[PDB]
């Protein structure tokens, strides 16, 4: 049918209080097939940055490796870790870059910013057209049913375990109504002091 | 046929266009840099062809972005292509990662292309040496880029006609207390140590990077506030 | 999408909508349509999102150079010229439907530039999905040489029609307005203001929510790791 | 034509590369530039060649991080050493984003030496007047330090000095040099031979300290001015 | 001066003159043609006994039909044989036919002053090698004779190499048009005994014949070369 | 829509393969090794046109040899895997090789990789390209107990195959199924 | 003297062109060639001095069809002369190519001047030996370009040996007051005047662009003038 | 001397000093003669012997059905240049379906020898042209030189000893015009004799309805007398 | 491109840069290649700081499973050369799935140091290089010299670098038509002793098997061959 929909993602982001939340389904599905339920979706990009990509497999590595060499090459370069924002603009680059070829993964960007720490939200499409949603950014096959759940259940200032408490509810849900997303859930919540790397159940079918 | 390097090692390893770019810099007119506390400065001896020349229609001080700015000593059309250059390079910064480039990258910038016109055949090394100001994380910097493409960082140093001179002042009047209107002080004064006759608001171009952290060229009214005093 | 710019007496008046949708679904609701490309230019564009804000990314940084190297001010025609030849030499591909807003020597000057390269310099334009319902305000309100204010309203309500009448556009009217610092003075710095969030339609707020959220969804943890943020 | 050419791709009667030995002879010219082995790491120390009261030591001059596992030290021309240190990472990242590995540190060191080489042998363009102490940890070979030169040709060295005085750096480590040393035994031995070699302002000198743990992974971390000055007044 | 492609002012491409003496320094050659075949007779040179013999072979058969022997730079008169090598497959390939030996030898002929220097990209410098071109062309034996320079000549018997001249003054009154291919082989392995610097013997000798009656240009076994040599009158 | 499919065990992979080659409705081989020995650690059972198959095998191949001859180290089976995986993500975007891998290899570890003509790369305890995937992953799933011995391992894979032969349409005339162990890389008969 | 002259790019210390300047000789070498516009067209007459007796009558043309308007006389370096020939004629086509009209004198004469400028100012090239005077009465123009790469309009141009006195005896007319027929004798008695005497063998080339010609280029015919003499 | 560096350097003279040593090699080659006759044109030329037993070597060439060339120099570049005459008269008789002209071919070949000289790093073909052509332009002489120009001639000798040749073409030029094909192959043989330091001699002759035609050797023995 | 024909003839014939590569290859460490029916032995004497470097660093190369390589000469020239030959290795395996013929690879390093004697703007090699091995093909084992200027011969048993005429004589002397492998073995380790004051610290010897790949002696088997060679 869709190139997109070969394989089946769903990433999503929400803000807290100064804290991000980027969970996303661990399936690799080949259309309708399960093939594995250890795929990573979601990569740490910086200390404080976290890539989630939504879409094809062979893009999410192929995007996930491009700016992994553009990030370290700009820190080798800079002697500096990138920036949220930096790196929103670096994955917006790279998919336009290809925007004529594009790669078939939705980057979702949950990262804290370097000094105020505040949550820091970037979901673009296929092409970079990011988006910089203070309460959700949500991407994959799941993209309707995530931003439904997530549109009334996000509440503002939600603390780490409220954060994570929606995150995974909500991707639940998501991840629920998709036939080809799910098969386990990981939570990431990025704080001031650590991430939370939690691996949710969600259902395997 | 000219792909051949015109930059060669001579029998000592001393690069003869290198020393002759640098040369050619010693003759560029003098430019001063001081960093202050709180900002940083560049100024330099723009003493025009005629009292008929238009100084803002070849500035020496320029802006390659927000945050970072330039001044040069050596071959004026060296220093402009530089200079269109590193603007690009700003701009093409700004597209990919949304931000000015940062100081550090805006002189590695620099240097790399002077070291590729020192290594590529047909080319001569660009006869002009950079000093570039800009804010990064710990705070301002000053950077001399010579044409071999090695960059220096400086908390003060000039580097051109009587620069030799004009260091030693440096050395001897510079002190890292100064604030940015010190340093603009310090600019001024290391310039008339190095210039004939009375230094004129009009002869001199300055500009700093401040608590702001953006570059502003001062303009001639701003120039003669701090000479006057 | 519903951007509309106008040119009023001292100046040019830029609005858009705030709803970027990925298909049906409303994927962004403050969603930034108003580009700036110099401090005298601004583009709101209509099409593809990315393909948008690339090109006036990439067209403030051709002019942002222009103006550096140069030290000239950007002109609208000049920015609608090179916006122009880069949309037609990708031969429409690059869907960025851009009004082109600005001051300069010339006077205030609105340009439309389609998504295959054609441009046309127009005193009021509406551009994307709700650009009929736009424009229908736009060409009932315009007049030669109204002042800021009613131009303001009169681009913001076009935004609003466009907003209301059309699906793909909602949400808020962003407006953005190049002026002469010294409307009596033509050779005054040509600043712009900026009002995001100019109209808030309060009709198209969310006006319910649960107080109480239900869930019936409970949460079970595989495995739990913490890692050190530096 | 080719009346002002260098011949920099061009062999000499003896069969060496003129070129090639007068970028040797510059960086013999440079700062001295050391690197020493020890159990779990290589410690690379250096002489900036921009050492003034006015100076602002901001930034590391002589020694540069190629990746999170491989560290250089150069002696000889900067500016060429920024080059081939900006195509070492591109290519150690271009390593990384074909086999989701780090580079091994000798293929990285050949690749940096074919660059160096090919300046050599073709293009007629000129050398690149620079010796890395490139320093990296790889699987395949356990922390390693190599010696790269102008003419391309680089190896392994447990402990190798280049710069002025390399031979006085060289003999003092092999009267010095332990195997299987600690990082704190392996950095006073360079800040001895540094201090006999060259004067002696602890900001004057680089210091990086590669170090594999099994915990952590191969760290690279360029020793800064504080720490530095701290390493250095205690010898 | 100072380029390879300048002429001397009496009207020498200098580069192609010092390629005509790097073959006066090879190895000498004797290619004797008569109307049973085509002989070369070609000198060996050994620098010790580890030497693999067959492994600097002079001789090298650019088709069936078609063979060369080279005098000068080995590795230059090997791109020369590779060249010609493509050439007589590329022209099976395209006319059905083995190649002509004029053909090949003109084809490796324009190869040969194809160098230059000074424009952006070719070989550099001519060809260090001449070569004796023989082969059974329309039942015939061709024997064409290539120098660096790029002219090639038909010949009746040839000689290349350090001996060539000499080779060349004792062909003058030894070489006859209706030598049977048992006289020309003597006459090939006297010319080039008499113009070596070493006992003729089969290891440091290499023999080949382009055939009339097989048609085919081979290259003789070790015991050809013996069945040669001992009829030698020394 | 070749039947490959591959089981990851404790410290081995068994890696079988259709051993049935075809031209249009002709089983031209009935012992087609569609397996590919890219180094004597890895195997990469592919499953494809058998032109596209063999000459990214070869091109593979030799690029795995040509790092084990250019730097004096073997490619681990995460650097082979992924280097696999940015081989076919060049293809996928210019010049498509349309091959569906299991790259099975032994570098001290076991492992397996679920590798497809785009560029999907995958560690898998077990998998399969193909249409026997949707034969075998469900026994797989319903038999297989971590740290299966080596024998219940080739009765596992042996069970797969003969799914693959009993449900699906076209049933591979035979399989080649090759154990990558300590080692190598070994032809083994599951009876 | 100096080292100064071997490379074409490389300025004297005075700012000579040294290598432009020996392009120069080797035109001033050469016999000469000249041309005059006159009431009824240009003409252009070159004189050859046949070196030996075998030399074809009439052929080894120096004056050269650019265009079926344009006429070239050349003088200097042969090979330059023709080779700039060539070169006008691909310039003429290449400028139909682009714009449809026939190339004007003037602009022709501009365009290969870029080609002479482009020999001494880029290193890899020869300036061209050869002085080319461009003739079209359809243009009324009379453009003789240098080695050097300037050109200039003449109302009687000449180059080549003896250039000096041949300009000082083209003075001597009002070309423009008269017709070419007319011309045609007073051109030949000019050469035959400075012809050397150490020639026995020559010929006078002569070509006009006329309305006798329709504008077209035509070597005058030897009914008119018989170009050979002894 | 100094000066004699490259085909593009000009001497202070005006003289291009390599084009002179490229010409100097045209004049070291074998005597070359041609003629022109109203109805047929003639190139004759002594064919250079290196060895006893080698042939001589080929000098005359058909570039295509009514022209030849006989080479004067180096025989290489003769063989270069005739393989790019035979291009050019492909694509004229590509383009247009008929003959080119001689003298469109004289042009071309001077352009491409005048292009080895004004571009450092190539260097004048070192063989000069005697090139015969018949077409509706009649029998047509050219020589072309090295330094990228080509002479129409009646008649006329390069190479060695072309001195005697051209005394006798000189001699003989009022002849020519109205000299048959067999008179004007006579005159150039005889002009060839007066060269003598036949079997060496080879004579391409072409007519307005003849083809270029090579004869060597024996088949030249008619036209001695 | 830059194509400075570095290599060019002289006056007496000789191209001096293939002169001045022989030299550097002279410079280089002594290499030893023998063979026996069976097995190929290739032993490289080192020269380095025992107490301060690596002695990992090989002459030796594997351009393949069946191709073993050594060199003498320019480090960096040699890892060019071993770089290319193992890509034409893996080239060949390729196009042929065969293996390389040991002549075949020996062919391509020796032309790829004659096109670098051929083409402009490239230094020749300043490596000579042993490459030996097997070929199942021919069923025998090959050693060839390939030297700078691109010629190869293969050889009973050759030694390259410095010392290599004393060696040459060694191997001379004590070379066997039929030697075993450990004659072999002893063959090129007392050949290297012969120049060498040191024993298995110094000396590196590599060798191939029948149907074998490389494998490097043991300091322990290496130095009780060195002391029965003694
Ligand atoms: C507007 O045209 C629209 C928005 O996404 C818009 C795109 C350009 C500027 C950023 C936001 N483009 C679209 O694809 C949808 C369809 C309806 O109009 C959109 C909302």
């Amino acid at each position: 049918s869709d190139i997109s929909t070969y394989n089946g993602s769903c990433v999503l982001a929400m803000a807290g209080d100064h804290c991000v939340a980027i969970a996303s389904d661990r399936r690799l599905g080949v259309n309708m097939l399960t093939v594995s339920k250890d795929f990573k979706r979601i990569f740490q990009i910086n200390d404080r940055i976290y890539l989630g990509l939504a879409g094809l497999a062979t893009d999410v590595l192929t995007v996930r490796e491009q700016l992994r060499f553009d990030v370290n090459l700009l820190e080798l370069r800079e002697e500096r870790p990138i920036d949220p924002k930096k790196f929103m603009n670096l994955v917006k680059s790279t998919l336009y870059e290809k925007r004529f070829s594009p790669f078939f993964v939705t980057p979702v960007i949950a990262g804290l910013l370097p000094e105020t720490n505040e949550p820091y939200l970037a979901a673009s499409d296929s092409i970079g057209a990011f988006a910089f949603p203070k309460d959700f950014a949500v991407a994959g096959t799941c993209e309707e049913s995530l931003y439904g759940i997530c549109e009334s259940a996000w509440r503002p200032n939600m603390n780490p375990d409220e954060l994570f408490e929606c995150t995974a509810k909500c991707l639940i849900a998501a991840v629920e109504r998709d036939s080809i997303s799910g098969w386990g859930g990981i939570v990431y919540i990025i704080t001031q002091d650590k991430v939370i790397i939690k691996e949710i159940k969600t259902r395997m079918d | 046929d000219s792909d051949f390097s015109l930059t060669t090692f001579s029998s000592g390893g001393k690069l003869n266009q290198i020393e002759s770019a640098l040369k050619a810099v010693s003759l560029g007119g003098q430019c001063v840099g001081v960093k202050a506390k709180n900002g940083a400065v560049i100024a330099c001896e723009s003493k025009p062809s005629s009292p008929l020349v238009e100084k803002v229609t070849n500035l020496k001080v320029q802006k390659i972005n927000d945050n970072v700015g330039i001044v040069y000593s050596g071959v004026n059309t060296d220093f402009h292509v530089i200079l269109k250059s590193l603007r690009k390079a700003s701009i093409k910064y700004s597209l990919r990662l949304g931000v000015e480039m940062p100081t550090r990258e805006v002189v590695k910038h620099a240097a790399h292309k002077m070291q590729y016109y020192t290594q590529i055949g047909g080319v001569r090394p660009f006869g002009v040496s950079l000093l570039i100001i800009g804010w990064e994380e710990l705070g301002p910097t000053l950077w001399q880029v010579d044409p071999s493409g090695t960059f220096w960082a400086w908390k003060a140093t000039a580097l051109g006609k009587r620069s030799d001179g004009s260091r030693t002042f440096l050395e001897r009047r510079y002190s890292e207390d100064q604030s940015v209107d010190d340093a603009i002080h310090t600019a001024i004064s290391t310039l008339k140590e190095g210039f004939d006759g009375q230094l004129t608001a009009e002869l001199i171009e300055i500009g700093v990077v401040d608590e702001t952290r953006k570059f502003r060229t001062l303009s001639t009214a701003e120039i003669r506030d701090f000479l006057t005093e | 999408t519903t951007i509309a710019a106008a040119i009023f007496d001292g100046g040019v008046v830029l609005g858009a909508d705030t709803r970027a949708t990925a298909g049906p679904i409303v994927a962004v609701k403050d969603e930034m349509k108003l580009h700036y490309i110099s401090d005298n230019i601004w583009v709101c564009g209509a099409g593809i999102a990315a393909d948008n804000d690339n090109i006036n990314a990439v067209i403030s940084a051709k002019l942002r150079l222009f103006q550096m190297n140069t030290g000239l001010q950007p002109r609208v025609d000049q920015c609608t010229n090179i916006l122009a030849s880069r949309l037609f030499q990708y031969m429409g591909y690059i869907q960025a439907a851009l009004i082109v807003g600005g001051i300069d020597f010339q006077g205030p000057q609105v340009y439309q530039v389609a998504p295959h390269g054609s441009f046309s310099k127009q005193p009021f334009i509406a551009q994307g999905s709700g650009s009929l319902a736009a424009i229908s305000v736009l060409e009932n309100r315009w007049h030669n040489k109204m002042n800021e204010h009613d131009c303001m309203e009169m681009v913001a309500d076009a935004i609003y029609a466009g907003i209301t009448n059309d699906l793909g556009s909602g949400s808020h009217v962003n407006l953005c307005v190049i002026k002469r610092e010294n409307p009596e003075d033509k050779q005054s710095k040509v600043i712009y203001t900026f009002y995001k969030d100019y109209r808030v339609p309060h009709e198209n707020d969310r006006n319910f929510r649960l107080e109480p959220q239900i869930n019936n969804i409970d949460v079970e943890v595989i495995k739990t790791t913490e890692r050190p943020l530096t | 034509t080719y009346r002002y050419d260098a011949g920099t791709t061009t062999f000499s009667s003896d069969g060496r590369i003129l070129q090639v030995e007068y970028a040797i002879q510059s960086i013999n010219q440079a700062g001295t530039a050391i690197g020493v082995q020890f159990t779990n790491g290589v410690v690379l120390a250096a002489e900036k060649k921009n050492t003034g009261r006015l100076v602002d030591y901001l930034f590391p001059e002589k020694m540069a991080k190629i990746d999170g596992h491989i560290v250089t030290a150069v002696a000889g021309l900067t500016a060429d050493a920024n080059t081939l240190v900006d195509l070492m990472r591109t290519s150690a990242q271009k390593y990384l984003k074909t086999y989701d590995e780090q580079m091994p540190v000798e293929q990285l060191v050949r690749m940096v030496c074919d660059e160096k080489h090919s300046y050599t042998q073709y293009g007629g363009l000129r050398p690149y007047g620079v010796s890395f102490l490139i320093a990296g940890y790889d699987r395949h070979k356990g922390c390693q330090l190599y010696l790269t030169d102008p003419s391309g040709n680089f190896g392994g060295w447990k402990a190798t000095a280049i710069g002025e005085n390399n031979q006085t750096a060289q003999s003092i480590l092999k009267s010095q040099y332990k195997d299987n040393m600690t990082a704190t035994e392996a950095m006073d031995l360079t800040v001895k031979v540094l201090c006999k070699t060259l004067s002696l302002s602890a900001d004057k000198l680089e210091f990086a300290v590669l170090q594999f743990r099994e915990e952590y992974g191969p760290k690279v971390r360029i020793l800064t001015t504080s720490e530095v000055d701290t390493l250095m007044k205690r010898y | 001066d100072r380029n390879v492609n300048t002429f001397s002012p009496d009207g020498r491409l200098l580069q192609v003159e010092y390629a005509i003496e790097a073959v006066k320094l090879g190895s000498s050659a004797v290619a004797i043609l008569c109307p049973e075949g085509v002989i070369f007779a070609v000198e060996k040179r050994l620098s010790s006994q580890l030497l693999i013999a067959s492994s600097v072979e002079k001789v090298y058969a650019i088709d069936d039909h078609v063979g060369v022997v080279m005098a000068g730079l080995a590795a230059d008169g090997r791109t020369m044989v590779e060249h010609m090598r493509v050439e007589a497959q590329n022209h099976r390939f395209s006319f059905d036919e083995p190649i002509g030996i004029k053909a090949v030898t003109q084809s490796v002929c324009d190869l040969a002053l194809a160098f230059g220097e000074g424009r952006r990209k070719q070989m550099s410098r001519p060809f260090g090698t001449a070569l004796l071109v023989a082969g059974i062309e329309n039942g015939k034996c061709h024997l064409f004779h290539t120098d660096p320079s790029g002219t090639y000549t038909e010949c009746r018997a040839r000689a290349i190499g350090g001996g060539s001249e000499g080779a060349e003054a004792l062909l003058r009154d030894l070489y006859k048009d209706g030598m049977t291919l048992h006289e020309a082989e003597d006459l090939a392995l006297s010319t080039l005994r008499q113009v070596i610097q070493e006992k003729l013997n089969e290891n440091n000798v290499e023999v080949a014949c382009a055939r009339v009656s097989t048609g085919k240009f081979e290259i003789y076994t070790s015991e050809q070369r013996q069945e040669i040599v001992a009829r030698l009158p020394p | 829509m070749l039947s490959i499919v591959g089981l990851q065990g404790p410290d081995w992979v068994l890696i079988a393969a259709d051993s049935s080659v075809s031209s249009s409705i002709i089983c031209m081989s009935e012992n087609y090794d569609r397996i590919a020995q890219l180094d004597d650690r890895h195997a990469l059972a592919m499953s494809g046109e058998t032109g596209d198959c063999l000459q990214l095998s070869e091109y593979l191949q030799g690029n795995v040899a040509l790092y084990k001859f250019r730097n004096g180290v073997e490619l681990s089976s995460d650097a082979l895997a992924h280097f696999i995986r940015h081989t076919m993500a060049k293809a996928v975007r210019k010049s498509p090789y349309e091959v569906n891998m299991l790259l099975s290899g032994y570098d001290g570890k076991p492992h397996l990789y679920f590798m497809d003509y785009l560029g999907t790369l995958q560690s898998i305890p077990y998998g399969a390209q193909g249409y026997c995937q949707y034969f075998v992953m469900s026994v797989f799933d319903k038999h297989y107990k971590e740290g299966l011995t080596l024998e219940d391992g080739k009765e596992l894979m042996k069970l797969a195959l003969n799914q693959i032969k009993q449900r699906f349409t076209v049933a591979p005339h035979g399989f080649i199924v090759k154990l990558v162990d300590k080692n190598g890389i070994t032809k083994i008969d599951l009876e | 003297g100096s080292g100064y002259d071997f490379n074409p790019i490389t300025f004297s210390p005075d700012g000579r062109q040294f290598q432009v300047e020996y392009a120069t000789k080797a035109v001033e070498k050469d016999s000469l060639a000249l041309g005059v516009k006159c009431k009824d067209g240009i003409l252009l007459a070159a004189e050859k001095n046949l070196t030996s007796t075998l030399l074809t009558p009439g052929g080894n043309p120096r004056i050269f069809w650019i265009n079926d308007s344009i006429a070239c006389a050349t003088i200097g370096h042969r090979p330059d002369c023709y080779s700039i020939v060539e070169q006008s004629r691909n310039r003429a086509e290449t400028f139909t190519s682009n714009f449809g009209i026939k190339i004007t004198v003037p602009q022709l004469a501009s365009e290969v001047s870029q080609q002479f400028h482009l020999a001494h100012y880029y290193q890899a090239y020869r300036p061209f030996g050869c002085t080319v005077i461009f003739a079209s009465y359809k243009d009324d123009a009379l453009y003789a370009i240098e080695p050097s790469g300037a050109f200039y309009g003449y109302f009687a141009s000449c180059f080549g040996k003896n250039s000096n006195l041949a300009r000082a005896e083209l003075q001597k007319t009002e070309w423009k007051n008269i017709t070419v027929r007319e011309a045609v004798p007073e051109v030949a008695r000019i050469i035959k005047s400075l012809h050397e005497s150490q020639f026995k063998k020559w010929e006078i080339e002569m070509f006009w662009l006329c309305e006798e010609t329709n504008g077209r280029p035509q070597k005058v015919p030897e009914d008119v003038f018989q170009s050979r003499f002894v | 001397s100094k000066y004699d560096e490259n085909a593009t350097t000009f001497s202070p003279e005006g003289r291009i000093l390599q084009v002179e040593n490229a010409m100097k090699a045209v004049q070291q080659g074998m005597p070359t003669v041609g003629l022109k006759s109203k109805t047929h044109a003639v190139i004759a030329g002594v064919m250079h012997s290196p060895s006893e037993f080698s042939s001589h070597q080929p000098k005359i060439f058909k570039i295509d059905q009514h022209i030849g060339v006989a080479i004067s120099g180096l025989t290489a570049d003769g063989r270069g240049l005739c393989k790019f005459l035979r291009n050019e008269c492909l694509h004229h008789t590509f383009c247009f379906g008929t003959e080119i002209r001689v003298a469109d071919l004289a042009d071309t070949v001077a352009l491409q020898s005048q292009k080895k000289t004004s571009k450092v790093g190539k260097r004048p073909y070192g063989v000069g042209l005697l090139m015969i052509g018949a077409g509706v332009d009649g029998p047509r002489l050219f020589e072309t030189c090295p330094s990228g120009q080509h002479w129409e001639y009646n008649a006329q000798a390069i190479g060695r000893r072309a001195q005697a040749a051209k005394t006798y073409l000189e001699t003989n030029l009022n002849e020519f015009p109205d000299c048959t094909r067999d008179q004007l192959i006579r005159h150039a043989l005889r002009a060839l004799n007066d060269c003598k330091s036949l079997e060496a001699i080879a004579l391409g002759v072409v007519g307005i309805d003849e083809p270029f035609t090579i004869l060597e050797g024996p088949e030249l023995q008619k036209y001695i007398d | 491109d830059y194509t400075r024909s570095i290599t060019r003839f002289s006056p007496d014939g000789r191209l001096f840069q293939i002169d001045h590569a022989h030299a550097a290859v002279q410079r280089g460490t002594t290499v030893v290649a023998t063979r026996s029916k069976d097995m190929i032995v290739i032993a490289v004497e080192k020269t380095a700081v025992a107490k301060l470097q690596d002695p990992h660093f090989s002459k030796i190369c594997s351009l393949d499973k069946h191709v073993m390589c050594a060199f003498a000469g320019l480090h960096a020239d040699a890892r060019r050369l071993i770089q290319s030959g193992q890509r034409q290795c893996q080239s060949h395996r390729l196009t042929y799935e065969d293996p390389i013929s040991i002549e075949n690879i020996a062919r391509y390093i020796a032309t790829l140091q004659l096109k670098n004697t051929q083409s402009g703007g490239a230094r020749p090699y300043g490596v000579s290089t042993l490459i030996c091995g097997f070929d199942d093909m021919t069923s025998q084992p090959h050693i060839y010299e390939t030297l700078p200027s691109g010629t190869y011969a293969e050889w009973k048993a050759r030694t390259i670098g410095r010392h290599d005429q004393t060696v040459m004589e060694y191997l001379e002397k004590h070379y066997k038509d039929d030697m075993t492998d450990e004659e072999a073995q002893k063959l090129a380790i007392g050949a290297l002793l012969e120049v060498v004051e040191n024993g298995s610290k110094n000396l590196e010897v590599a060798y191939m098997k029948r149907g074998g790949t490389m494998e490097i002696m043991a300091e322990e088997v290496l130095d009780a061959l060195i002391e029965s060679t003694k």
